[PDB]
């Protein structure tokens, strides 16, 4: 089976520079067997260009596709706002018929640091057996960040989860979710619970805490 | 009026070891529409001229469709020698009639491989002119015997061609008619205008 | 299966031959039967295909005066060759086409050992032994090296020994090289220390076989 | 241009089996060279092709999949149903349906192929759980004067089932600084989400924050206020 | 006519490496390249079918990739007796077009050993029958490339020069290179100088073999 290997994972750039894509075979092919389809946010994908060299109808003319033997390239030069997507080179070589991993073209802007708040659960929470405390990061840039749960300065592991909110579309930010769930005996077995952030936004790692006996 | 269109205009041919033949008689049998048709990669004609099987009347006219490979368009010829001409079909050297073949990589090529085609490879003998033989039996190419198994030198003996639109020119598949005149010495059918 | 050649061997230009294959286990005339020439020391050429039906088909530069056959009583394959030339000298084989439990179409699976053809008017002779003396020197580092070359002689195989067979330290042999006068040279050479040069002693044995020539040859030094 | 709408049950159970109808206008099954090819996406993962259905009912399907794939064409009233059965509860993607189509210019060249104008996309779920309304936690703001005059609130919504819930922030007067984040599937097979609204710190005695969830599946319909709390 | 370039000519590497070769043709061939297998003095053993499919009773180590105009074979774990001659060979060319590429040979990679050069000059015995043969002997050198001249008396002869090599040793995997000069009596009587020049990348330097007919 043909394996299709794309380059970069993720390629962070603003508005006006130049975005390369690189689609390498696992074996080779001929080069009119390979195509490349755009799919936005929330959206399905779209044929962008076929036979690796042929632009599809109605596609603007910044967008280029050049290749032969096991590696091919797509080039876009004029990558403006709505420009950005994800990009998947597929082969219509050898059945089955298969796509790349994808390539998403993030936005590229100044490094913002987290604002990173806490959410205790409430009485309702308190009383429904149980119990989730969620610290949100907000406006920050690039996505990675590491988050860390606490219990009275405990490293916790596996019992939470992690939501990261896509890219913003007006200031280009992230926005993550660390929710930590318990037990009722649990959460009334301890008293301090914390988050950490590390992001290169942030010159140093930031602790965050608070106790549930005092408030 | 039967014409050739429900012949040439169809959706899928046969395969070379299993070619079709349609008989045609008490009919009109013009030839503008074989002038009409595709870019014709192949249109010869032995004993019959193209511009003289127009006049004179037949009394049968048999048509033979199959599909092959770009590179054996030639071996549908008489006196002509190869694996489609020994196995799958062969033309007799007094053939009189002719042959049409056209390129049809839009139809009979697909992505991945078109595996719809077959054509025989292996056969003890040569085929006799115009002879069909769609037994598909184990083909025994040594002293020990197969009994159905296809193991080590006992083959299936039946392949697929790959048909794939890349492919070039030579591999390509190519549609074939072969048209055979008959004009016996019982009263004739099949004339044009 | 064993597919086994034989009628090899050395003709005068213009000369025919007739190469036979022997088959077993499998039938000749129901499988796609090939000759294969491969010049000595160059790479494989194809030559000439048999259909199971019978059809014949040959390359360019043997057609007109090469013939295959096939024949059901032997069950053997039979390759006749005729206008020979010095282009035909070459090893050949006897294969069988579009075989193998996966069956692939158009690969030999199945080849035999091949016999060698020869083109040549070098009218066969002897050869000629002529020492190599290890140079005047005292030690060099404690090694010396010393030989007998066989020159013109006609045709091969040959073969080169040393003390009887003896001696195996540092013994190399050379293949044989076709000059312009149609003959063949050679140098079988030996390793020795510098301070056996003095007592021992070493001779080299050549054989030639067509001409059954026995040569026993002495190597000595000599003082400048 | 064409279209193409893929119904069907959006939700299988565990071992089921799932019939997708793709109906598709602009174009028929009947022409040289058309194929309808089935394709899914699981969420935030590749997409991977399934099957291909033709003009002249030949079909390729995905060999790893090959054996409960089984796809057919009504070309009378222009469908392709797509049925698959012994579904695992990890098959959950969305589902598009495809045109497929080559491009030769007067000498059969075949300047390439291609996935002509894909379908809207239908998420298909498994799971062997049962419907259940979603419950609202207002996630209060701590203790703070004016901290930078900037802090955040919001409402936690758990246990729905399944996909998607409508989240407005006080009828949709407010949006700016509203963050709401994806379903997270829970180990126990269950889902949650997130949505929270940054407002300056004034902001939180002269201004009430009320947050509506809507669930279509349970038709549960929930208004939540989030107000400041002290120690 | 459809012709079979392989890359590279020669490839050198130990026990272990992976090793891939590459063959080309002129035109696209879909997938009908075989991959053959041959030691040297026998025949050629079928290794790999269609460009992708093996053959029974062939390690799982090789392996064909590659259609249309390119075509790989590839080893993982090569082992000692692998070290054979590799073919590509077409069956696409309908008539007689079947033909077979230049061939890959693979052999064991060591470390690099200077060689020991000497000169043999003619004998007397073999000088009575008027024939001369004249013979520099390279020992023992690694890698196989080097350069040969000869230089008589400060002459750059060349057309008279027959050059022979060992085949790859089992012992010290080494080789011998012997070039031979055929010459008449004035072609021995007309000079004074012999010497032999070798060049080769194991010798620091380029080395001279020379001696003086009078003197010895
Ligand atoms: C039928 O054949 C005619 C040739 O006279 C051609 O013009 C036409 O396109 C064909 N139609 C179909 C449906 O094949």
């Amino acid at each position: 089976e043909i394996v299709l290997t794309q380059s970069p994972g993720t390629l962070s750039l603003s508005p006006g520079e130049r975005a390369t894509l690189s689609c390498r075979a696992s074996q080779s092919f001929d080069s009119r067997y390979l195509g490349w389809y755009q799919q936005k946010s929330g959206q399905a994908p779209r044929l962008l260009i076929y036979g690796a060299s042929s632009r599809a109808t109605g596609i603007p003319d910044r967008f280029s596709g050049s290749g032969s033997g096991t590696d091919f390239t797509l080039t876009i030069s004029r990558l403006e706002p709505e420009d950005f997507a994800v990009y998947y080179c597929q082969q219509f070589g050898d059945s089955p018929f298969t796509f790349g991993q994808g390539t998403k073209l993030e936005i590229k802007r100044t490094v913002a640091a987290p604002s990173v708040f806490i959410f205790p659960p409430s009485d309702e929470q308190l009383k429904s057996g149980t119990a989730s405390v969620v610290c949100l990061l907000n406006n920050f840039y690039p996505r990675e960040a590491k988050v860390q749960w606490k219990v009275d300065n405990a490293l916790q592991s596996g019992n939470s989860q992690e939501s990261v909110t896509e890219q913003d579309s007006k200031d280009s930010t992230y926005s993550l979710s660390s929710t930590l769930t318990l037990s009722k005996a649990d959460y009334e077995k301890h008293k301090v619970y914390a988050c950490e952030v590390t992001h290169q936004g942030l010159s140093s790692p930031v602790t965050k805490s608070f106790n549930r006996g005092e408030c | 009026l039967c014409p050739f269109d429900e012949v040439f205009n169809a959706t899928r041919f046969a395969s070379v070891y299993a070619w079709n033949r349609k008989r045609i008689s008490n009919c009109v049998a013009d030839y503008s529409v074989l002038y009409n048709f595709a870019p014709f990669f192949a249109f010869k004609c032995y004993g019959v001229s193209p511009t003289k099987l127009n006049d004179l009347c037949f009394t049968n006219v048999y048509a033979d469709s199959f599909v092959i490979r770009g590179n054996e368009v030639s071996q549908i010829a008489p006196g002509q020698t190869g694996n489609i001409a020994d196995y799958n079909y062969k033309l007799p050297d007094d053939f009189t009639g002719c042959v049409i073949a056209w390129n049809s990589n839009k139809l009979d090529s697909k992505v991945g491989g078109n595996y719809n085609y077959l054509y025989r490879l292996f056969r003890k003998s040569n085929l006799k002119p115009f002879e069909r033989d769609i037994s598909t039996e184990i083909y025994q190419a040594g002293n020990k015997p197969c009994n159905g198994v296809a193991g080590f030198n006992c083959y299936f003996p039946l392949r697929s061609y790959g048909f794939r639109p890349t492919y070039g020119v030579g591999h390509q598949p190519y549609r074939v008619v072969v048209l055979s005149f008959e004009l016996l010495h019982a009263p004739a059918t099949v004339c044009g205008p | 299966v064993q597919l086994v050649e034989s009628g090899g061997g050395l003709v005068q230009p213009g000369g025919s031959l007739r190469l036979s294959c022997a088959a077993s286990e499998i039938t000749v005339s129901s499988n796609y039967m090939n000759w294969v020439r491969q010049a000595p020391g160059k790479g494989l050429e194809w030559v000439s295909v048999v259909y199971p039906g019978g059809s014949t088909f040959y390359t360019d530069s043997v057609k007109g005066r090469f013939t295959i056959s096939r024949d059901n009583s032997k069950n053997t394959l039979y390759l006749q060759m005729n206008s020979l030339r010095a282009e035909d000298t070459a090893v050949y084989y006897c294969a069988r086409e579009s075989g193998g439990f996966p069956l692939a179409e158009g690969a030999f699976d199945i080849w035999g050992q091949g016999t060698m053809v020869t083109v040549s008017s070098a009218s066969t002779k002897g050869p000629s032994v002529f020492p190599l003396a290890p140079s005047s020197k005292s030690t060099s580092g404690g090694t010396a090296a010393l030989g007998c070359l066989v020159k013109d002689y006609f045709p091969e195989p040959v073969t080169v020994s040393w003390n009887s067979g003896a001696l195996t330290s540092g013994v190399h042999t050379f293949p044989a090289v076709l000059q312009s006068s149609g003959l063949y040279s050679l140098s079988s050479v030996v390793t020795v220390p510098s301070s056996s040069l003095g007592t021992q002693t070493y001779i080299c044995n050549v054989n030639h076989k067509p001409s059954n020539t026995k040569v026993d040859k002495r190597v000595e030094p000599k003082s400048c | 241009q064409i279209t193409l709408k893929e119904s069907g049950p959006t939700l299988v159970k565990p071992t089921q089996t799932l019939t997708l109808t793709c109906t598709f206008s602009g174009f028929s099954l009947s022409t040289s060279g058309v194929g309808v090819a089935w394709i899914r996406q699981p969420p935030g993962k590749a997409l991977e092709w399934l099957a291909l259905i033709y003009w002249d009912n030949d079909k390729r399907s995905s060999p790893s999949l090959n054996n409960r794939l089984t796809i057919t064409k009504d070309t009378s009233k222009n469908q392709v149903v797509l049925t698959m059965t012994n579904m695992d509860p990890e098959d959950t993607a969305t589902y598009y349906c495809a045109h497929f189509f080559s491009h030769y210019d007067s000498s059969n060249y075949y300047y390439g192929s291609w996935f002509d104008p894909w379908g809207q996309g239908t998420l298909v779920t498994v799971s062997s759980a049962s419907t259940k309304g979603p419950s609202v936690f207002p996630l209060a703001p701590s203790s703070k004067s004016t901290s930078g005059g900037t802090a955040a609130l919001g409402c936690l919504v758990k246990d729905y089932f399944p996909e998607p819930v409508t989240v407005s922030w006080n009828s949709g007067a407010l949006t700016s600084g509203v963050h709401t984040f994806p379903a997270v599937l829970q180990s126990s097979g269950l889902y949650s989400l997130s949505s929270v609204v940054t407002v300056p710190s004034s902001s939180l005695g002269t201004q009430t924050y009320i947050c509506n969830v809507n669930h279509k599946p349970s038709n549960t319909k929930v208004d939540k206020r989030v107000e400041p709390k002290s120690c």
